[PDB]
């Protein structure tokens, strides 16, 4: 593959629970490697995964500056968004921001991305583009206007065809042996009596990176898509990811049913059983 | 330990109003207020707030310097450690001192402003404060000079969340919470990167009698506002931006029949943003 | 690295 | 505003072996806003060193969190996890079945 970057805002004001926050957290496909919150008392970038914690002082110190300002901007951006909104100070509301870059096996950009939300719905996005925005409705038909008036995607395409693959690159090297080296899944099933006529069989994939994964269930060759119930894939807690597809079988046929499953991390697709 | 805070202001006025909330364990609900210097001492006798505490009118008394603590039951103290400190600031107590911008009010942004407050009245501490909710005042030494109290405040790089409305108070040594009323009231406006508007006269800029000139501002970007202003006097003038055919966005001043012209121009604005203006556009001089 | 971009609504 | 509810899973980080040092975790995704209450329990007591990740999001908007704390699991202590959000009337309890 096939990378890709991205940093995840969330600004949020609480009237007489707090301060407004700011948190920021920076990822490499799905792996976090750096974070800020305003909270702190006193707050900086910091390092959330191994390879990035030898990178030098200038760039911890110039991440946050940079998280500072931003935090700055985003507490006037929840001001603002109550005056576009016509809405009370007294209420808790929600500014999210994801940003970032997809890059090819080459090293080169695929795609950019600037997205925007208020209150868990669309606010503003950039386009395909980078030159141009898609505003979800009249407010941030006035955040366009000004944006537009202040070339402010000519400085966003700037900063995803330069730093932000440029970093990109840099990262991927940095953390080469967990990044992009796929760890396939350690797979086994489980079987369950629910009654005295049915059981559950259960294939679970366990410890594996990235977290896309495909589990399914066949019934002599046959997809049983209709009757599985997939679990959310969730994290281990150790940069690894769990999953698991669980099917109900008649008592005594569990031998006609299969486990197939695929990862990256597998050269060719696993098929299991349970006995 | 609780979140003590000021609603709508910690600075605020005699006669106004604010309420004190302490937030601790997602509760609004039972705490006792100390002030700075009796520490230990809970305020109002031990008083137990069992909602927030709100002082209304405000007076002078009402000034100081307060945390909060949360009902704690099963605990060494039945309560919480120490909140946060709010500075209660009451003004309208000595008369209102002077505040001035240097080298304007318009401020190009990431550039530098100095708001300098300054009174005849020897204020020990000047506070400069932004008009706005929940906003914390800055605090400097008043420096003297020939018998004028005096302080310069820094403010930038400019950029929206510096530009605003502000005044500027005195205190005097022995009430540092209690402060002055407030100076006249100073604009402070951000401009650019907003792409300067063009400024035109109709018929033109030289105007005798008896006849009408008319100041146009015009943009392609879809400003919904304008501003004319004039170098010195003439106060500031607002229009709605009106898109034309051609599909600029323009507004018309007229003038007259008085205005004995000067030199003009022209900032767009957007709605529901007062204090971010365009870049200026070019000056015209008018002549009558 | 974060975009040093950041402008107001 | 759009209000959405929590989705909870509570799991060992590795497979449960009675006796052996592992992982208990809370997963909890989907909902928005972001403020959220989430204690492990065990045996109906709060666990008091449980730690999160940084609050994060998916492209839908919504938040996840993961909540987890070190633990020894054993055949009677029976762990779980305890969540309230604003979506919610009363805490929703979901037991740790080393099984799911
Ligand atoms: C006087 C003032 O402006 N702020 C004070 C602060 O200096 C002090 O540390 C705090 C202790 O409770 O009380 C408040
Ligand atoms: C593209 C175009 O022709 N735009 C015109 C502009 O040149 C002119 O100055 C203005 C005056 O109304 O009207 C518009
Ligand atoms: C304060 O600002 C004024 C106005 O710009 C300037 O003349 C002066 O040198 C500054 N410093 C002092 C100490 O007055």
């Amino acid at each position: 593959g096939s990378h890709s970057m991205r940093y995840f805002y969330t600004a949020m004001s609480r009237p007489g629970r707090g301060e407004p926050r700011f948190i920021a957290v920076g990822y490499v496909d799905d792996t976090q490697f750096v974070r800020f919150d305003s909270d702190a008392a006193s707050p900086r970038m910091a390092p959330r995964a191994p390879w990035i914690e030898q990178e030098g002082p200038e760039y911890w110190d110039g991440e946050t500056r940079n998280m500072k300002a931003s935090a700055q901007t985003y507490r006037e951006n929840l001001r603002i968004a109550l005056r576009y909104y016509n809405q009370s100070e007294a209420g808790s509301h929600i500014i999210q921001v994801m940003y970032g870059c997809d890059v090819g096996p080459d090293g080169r950009l695929l795609r950019g991305h600037n997205q925007y939300a208020y209150d868990g719905k669309d606010y503003i996005a950039l386009n395909e583009d980078l030159s141009s925005w898609t505003a979800a409705d009249t407010a941030a038909q006035i955040t366009q206007r000004k944006w537009e008036a202040a070339r402010v995607a000519e400085q966003l395409r700037a900063y995803l065809e330069g730093l932000c693959v440029e970093w990109l690159r840099r990262y991927l090297e940095n953390g080469k042996e967990t990044l992009q080296r796929a760890d396939p899944p350690k797979t086994h099933v489980t079987h369950h009596p629910i009654s005295d006529h049915e059981a559950t069989l259960r294939c679970w994939a366990l410890g594996f990176y990235p977290a896309e994964i495909t589990l399914t269930w066949q019934r002599d060759g046959e997809d049983q898509t209709q009757d599985t119930e997939l679990v959310e894939t969730r994290p281990a807690g150790d940069r690894t990811f769990q999953k698991w597809a669980a099917v109900v079988v008649p008592s005594g046929e569990e031998q006609r049913y299969t486990c197939h499953v695929q990862h990256e991390g597998l050269p060719k697709p696993l098929t299991l059983r349970w006995e | 330990k609780p979140f003590l805070s000021a609603w709508p202001s910690a600075v605020v006025p005699r006669g106004g109003h604010v309420t004190l909330r302490c937030h601790y364990r997602h509760r609004f609900n039972n705490f006792m207020l100390y002030k700075e210097d009796r520490i230990h001492i809970p305020i109002f006798h031990g008083r137990i707030f069992q909602e927030s505490f709100n002082m209304s009118p405000v007076t002078t008394a009402h000034a100081g310097n307060y945390t909060c603590r949360g009902s704690h039951p099963h605990s060494p103290t039945g309560w919480s450690a120490p909140s946060n400190p709010v500075v209660i600031m009451v003004t309208g107590n000595h008369r209102k001192p002077s505040l001035l911008a240097h080298p304007g009010p318009l401020v190009k942004s990431g550039e530098r402003v100095i708001l300098q407050c300054w009174s005849d009245i020897m204020f020990e501490h000047f506070f400069l404060h932004k008009e706005g909710i929940s906003k914390d005042p800055s605090r400097l030494v008043g420096q003297i000079h020939d018998g004028v109290s005096k302080a310069n405040f820094s403010i930038g790089p400019m950029m929206l969340a510096l530009a605003g409305t502000y005044r500027c108070y005195g205190s005097v040594t022995h009430t540092p919470y209690q402060l002055s009323a407030p100076s006249d009231p100073l604009d402070i406006v951000v401009t650019g990167p907003y792409e300067k508007p063009s400024l035109s006269a109709q018929p033109g800029p030289k105007v005798q009698a008896g006849e009408s000139v008319t100041l146009s501002c015009s943009s392609r970007s879809s400003y919904d506002m304008y501003h004319l202003s004039r170098e010195g006097g003439a106060h500031e003038r607002r229009l709605p931006a009106v898109r034309k055919v051609n599909r600029t966005f323009q507004a018309d001043f007229p003038l007259g029949p008085a205005t004995h012209g000067g030199t003009y121009r022209c900032f767009g604005s957007f709605r529901h943003s007062p204090y971010e203006w365009s870049d200026p556009s070019d000056p015209l001089l008018v002549s009558v | 690295l974060s975009s040093p971009v950041t402008k107001s609504f | 505003m759009i209000q959405r509810t929590p989705k909870i899973q509570v799991y060992s980080r590795h497979p449960a072996e009675n006796g052996k040092s592992n992982f208990l975790n809370c997963y909890v995704s989907g909902f928005h806003p972001s403020d959220i209450e989430v204690d492990l329990l065990k045996n109906g007591e709060r666990i008091e060193k449980v730690e999160h990740s940084d609050l994060s999001f998916s492209k839908d908007w919504s938040f996840y969190l993961l909540y987890y704390t070190e633990f020894t699991p054993t055949e009677k202590d029976e762990y779980a996890c305890r969540v309230n959000h604003v979506t919610l009337s009363q805490p929703k309890i979901v037991k740790w079945d080393r099984d799911m």
